[PDB]
């Protein structure tokens, strides 16, 4: 990070604005939110458009059924009528119900995601977002909840020729944390997801066993910071 | 328009092509592949492909590319790290 | 001293995309019915939008679960995975897919409805291309570690890969350098056992033979409950239209189709939650593709009894199954 801080601040500044430019270009990219709107209100449109049917009755208009008729048929006929309404209503009481539930589960997966992308730093792959994550902003939504994830990618990577371990005195060499590749001629350990130059020595890389029993075992030098601080 | 289980003979009693959904009619099937916008059935899906020779304006109904096929080149002895 | 305990985790991930048809369900391709059925109103159009709901729902919920992978990938030829034979889940040629033999063994395990109105919508997804999907993640969790998920992918030796999975959880890679033939054939065993078990028994394949099932019955009822008059008098509506007249014939059909589309409603509701908890399955599903099948996660007894060290997904009818 110290190496490459003003360019890590460079990439995260057109970052956002490339997010400002991709969420102000298409209205479909926030898709989530506007399908639960309009799922809600379609549902309860279609409610309020149900109260139009006779539902085998005399007609919709309960006002009109009341002038119309006596209360000794009108017992029947609004019988018919508000048996209909009822129905109508339960169904719809039930499927939001339903989307109630969806809703609930959606905002336990949110609350584990901000507690998780926020108030920390997951390391679960895929879960925060594409790639490793970093850190996560949260920002408001109307009846919802948007996540700017930060995550680092690899972007450039070169092939080089490793080996599972090296030995100096037929004792085997496993890196404290590295992997055992070689530029050229000359070998470097490494962490896993990054670059870096390391000549070996004993702090990268703990000594253990002997190489005999390993397997893809190269021989390798392994230097030592003793001896020249010794020398003198 | 999009028809399940009809078997495509059926469909008068224009171009006709047959998936395990059923066929549809006035449709324009492309070999070449494609990372695809409305899915229509058994991977078979639709889209719409501006011309500029012969039917400037068409649906094209393709089979789904299930996506760039790479092929990593692994090796024993064969790392690759991010630089 | 230790062992390589390899086991099968099974979840479904959706059920078979039902669709209804009112207009021909509900009616019997009758005039007075179909005026009479939307004399209800918009009940029809409510229900096969539900229903069309259901089967994006199944879209997204396959879709999500397993095309985590932008690229598809291609296994390389050779095998030389420092001692471990992935011969039962690589793809295999000669089979009619490019499958491999677990889910071989898997599909054969696994167990009227038309002419009702009762369309099996097709999957989205064939199985052909599940099964490629499945082979891009094989590739990625086996030649390119954990990294594949995150960006592109990276060769990485298989011994590298098991090494670092093992530092990870707290043992040293010594262990691992020092036993690798040992640790090869430790899985080898294992997977010929696992291979045994799912050759043999079949009661371990519970959740999605039951989904299935419990499906197949909740269509079979609601097929079923046609033949049932509701108070009417006569089940087939056609007899009721042969001699009742229209100022009875009016009250009966009305009485048969309130009670029709009544139980038509109960299935469309009971499929809702059974969706719902499917896709509650599969969110779990995903979440596990992700989690370990992409890397590997040092909390416990979430993918693994025990220490987890990788998974290989294989599809199935309906479901996916992992191996730990
Ligand atoms: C690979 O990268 C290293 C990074 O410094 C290059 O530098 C060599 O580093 C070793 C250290 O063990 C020295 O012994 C060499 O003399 C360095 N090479 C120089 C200065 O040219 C190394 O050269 C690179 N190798 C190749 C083949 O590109
Ligand atoms: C590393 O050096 C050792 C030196 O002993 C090599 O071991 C000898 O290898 C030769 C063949 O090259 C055998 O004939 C000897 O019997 C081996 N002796 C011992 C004591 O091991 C070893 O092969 C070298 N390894 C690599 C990868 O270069
Ligand atoms: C540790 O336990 C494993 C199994 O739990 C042992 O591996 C067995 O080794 C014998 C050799 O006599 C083989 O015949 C078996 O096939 C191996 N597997 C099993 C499941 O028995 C191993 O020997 C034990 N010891 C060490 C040091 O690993
Ligand atoms: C992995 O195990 C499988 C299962 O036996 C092997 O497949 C067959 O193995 C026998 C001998 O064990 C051969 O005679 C057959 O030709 C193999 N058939 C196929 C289709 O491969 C497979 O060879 C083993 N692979 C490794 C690397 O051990
Ligand atoms: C590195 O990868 C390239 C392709 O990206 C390949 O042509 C080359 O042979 C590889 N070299 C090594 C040493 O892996
Ligand atoms: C259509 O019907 C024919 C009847 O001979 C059948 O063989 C065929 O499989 C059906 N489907 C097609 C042609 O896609
Ligand atoms: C597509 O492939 C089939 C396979 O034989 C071939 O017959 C047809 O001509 C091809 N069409 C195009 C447009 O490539
Ligand atoms: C190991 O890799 C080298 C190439 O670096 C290849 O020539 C050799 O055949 C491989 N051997 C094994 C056992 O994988």
């Amino acid at each position: 990070l110290y190496e490459n801080q003003k360019l890590i601040a460079n990439q995260f500044n057109s970052a956002i604005g490339k997010i400002q430019d991709s969420l102000s270009s298409t209205a479909s990219a926030l898709g989530k939110l506007q399908d639960v709107v309009n799922q809600n209100a379609q549902a309860l449109n279609t409610l309020v458009k149900q109260l139009s049917s006779n539902f085998g009755a005399i007609s919709s208009v309960l006002n009109d059924i009341l002038s119309r008729l006596d209360p000794p048929e009108a017992e029947v006929q609004i019988d018919r009528l508000i048996t209909g309404r009822l129905q109508s209503l339960q169904t719809y009481v039930t499927q939001q119900l339903i989307r109630a539930a969806e809703i609930r589960a959606s905002a336990n997966l949110a609350a584990t995601k901000m507690s998780e992308c926020v108030l920390g730093q997951s390391k679960r792959v895929d879960f925060c977002g594409k790639g490793y994550h970093l850190m996560s902003f949260p920002q408001s939504a109307p009846h919802g909840v948007v996540f700017l994830h930060v995550t680092y990618v690899p972007a450039q990577e070169k092939n080089f020729t490793t080996a599972p371990a090296i030995c100096h005195d037929g004792k085997a060499h496993f890196p404290r944390e590295g992997v055992f590749v070689s530029n050229g001629t000359h070998w470097f350990v490494t962490q896993r997801n990054f670059y870096e130059p390391q000549i070996i020595t004993t702090d990268n890389t703990f000594v253990s066993g002997n190489c005999d029993v390993v397997i893809g075992i190269v021989n390798n030098t392994v230097y030592d910071p003793l001896q020249p601080e010794l020398d003198s | 328009v999009l028809y399940q289980d009809v078997n495509c003979t059926e469909v008068p009693v224009s171009n006709v092509f047959q998936t395990r959904a059923g066929c549809l009619i006035g449709a324009e099937h492309v070999n070449n592949s494609y990372e695809c916008d409305i899915p229509i059935g058994a991977g078979i899906c639709a889209s719409y492909q501006t011309q500029t020779s012969v039917a400037s304006q068409s649906i094209i109904a393709y089979t789904m590319s299930l996506g760039a096929e790479n092929s990593v080149a692994y090796s024993n002895n064969s790392i690759a790290i991010p630089t | 001293n230790f062992t390589i305990s390899v086991t099968t985790e099974i979840l479904p991930v959706s059920m078979t995309k039902t669709s209804v048809d009112c207009t021909m369900y509900i009616c019997g391709d009758s005039t007075e019915c179909s005026n009479l059925l939307l004399q209800y109103g918009s009940f029809c159009t409510q229900l096969n939008r539900a229903l069309t709901g259901i089967a994006v729902e199944q879209d997204k919920n396959t879709q999500e679960v397993f095309a985590q992978v932008k690229q598809i990938y291609k296994t390389p030829p050779i095998k030389d995975f420092g001692g471990f034979n992935f011969s039962q889940i690589l793809p295999d040629p000669s089979k009619p897919s490019k499958r491999s033999f677990i889910e071989d063994l898997l599909f054969n395990k696994v167990t009227a409805q038309k002419f009702n109105g009762l369309t099996v919508l097709p999957p989205l997804l064939t199985d052909e291309m599940i099964a490629q999907y499945t082979s891009a993640l094989l590739a990625g969790t086996i030649t390119s570690g954990w990294t594949f998920g995150a960006g592109a992918a990276l060769q990485i030796p298989f011994a590298m890969q098991m090494a670092y999975r093992f530092n990870g959880i707290g043992v040293t890679q010594n262990v691992l350098y020092e036993n690798q033939k040992l640790i090869a054939n430790q899985f080898n065993s294992a997977i010929g056992k696992i291979q045994d078990s799912l050759s043999s028994t079949a009661s371990a394949l519970g959740k999605l033979q039951d989904v299935v099932n419990q499906n197949a019955q909740a269509l079979n009822t609601l097929v079923k409950q046609l033949s049932s008059n509701f108070g009417a008098i006569s089940s087939v509506l056609n007899d009721i239209l042969s001699r009742l007249d229209p100022p009875e014939a009016e009250v009966q059909i009305d009485r048969l189709i309130t009670g029709r589309l009544q139980s038509l409603q109960t299935y469309v509701t009971q499929q809702l939650i059974r969706a719902a908890e499917i896709r509650a399955s599969a969110n779990l599903a995903a979440t596990k593709m992700s989690e370990c099948v992409l890397g590997q996660s040092k909390r416990v007894d979430f993918c693994g009894k025990g220490y987890h060290l990788m998974s290989f997904p294989q599809s199935a009818p309906h479901g996916v199954v992992f191996l730990h």
